[PDB]
């Protein structure tokens, strides 16, 4: 039945535009960061603890596990 | 008891205007013009 009516409502264009801009920028930075984190974890990370070699002093960044932390 | 003639006249005019406005609230068959675009 063709009895469609007009629904009066406030302009939702600005709110949707702001949400789209937030999502766009947040993803624009997060997606490369997430990809880099995944690649580092799968190809580089997971250091393993070892006893200190005799007479060898480690660097200050050699006492941490995660490669990004190092 | 009941409506005065002024009340009757004002009510009739107001309801005629209200019915005109409510009819104007309807939609034409092409009224929602949607702009198309795509990127078991
Ligand atoms: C508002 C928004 C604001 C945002 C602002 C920024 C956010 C702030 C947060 C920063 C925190 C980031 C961080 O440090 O990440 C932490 C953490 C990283 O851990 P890590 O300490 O770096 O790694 C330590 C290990 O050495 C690593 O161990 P590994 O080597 O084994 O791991 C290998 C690798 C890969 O591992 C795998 O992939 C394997 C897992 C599945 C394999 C199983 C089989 C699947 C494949 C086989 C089947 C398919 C092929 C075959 C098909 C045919 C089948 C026959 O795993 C990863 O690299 C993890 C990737 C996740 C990175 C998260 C990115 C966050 C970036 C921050 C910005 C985010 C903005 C939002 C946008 C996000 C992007 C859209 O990331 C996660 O949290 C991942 C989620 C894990 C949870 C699992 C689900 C359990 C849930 C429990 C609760 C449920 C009950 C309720």
């Amino acid at each position: 039945h063709g009895k469609r009516l007009f629904i009066i409502k406030p302009s939702g264009f600005y709110d949707r535009r702001f949400l789209k801009l937030m999502r766009f920028y947040i993803l624009l930075t997060g997606i490369p960061v997430a990809i880099g984190i995944t690649l580092v974890n799968v190809f580089i990370g997971e250091a393993e603890l070892a006893d200190i070699p005799e007479g060898y002093v480690p660097e200050h960044w050699e006492y941490f596990k995660h490669p990004i932390s190092r | 008891s009941g409506y005065t003639p002024d009340e009757k006249l004002r009510l009739q005019q107001l309801r005629e205007l209200r019915r005109r406005w409510l009819k104007d609230q309807e939609l034409s068959p092409r009224e929602p013009v949607l702009p198309p675009r795509r990127v078991t």
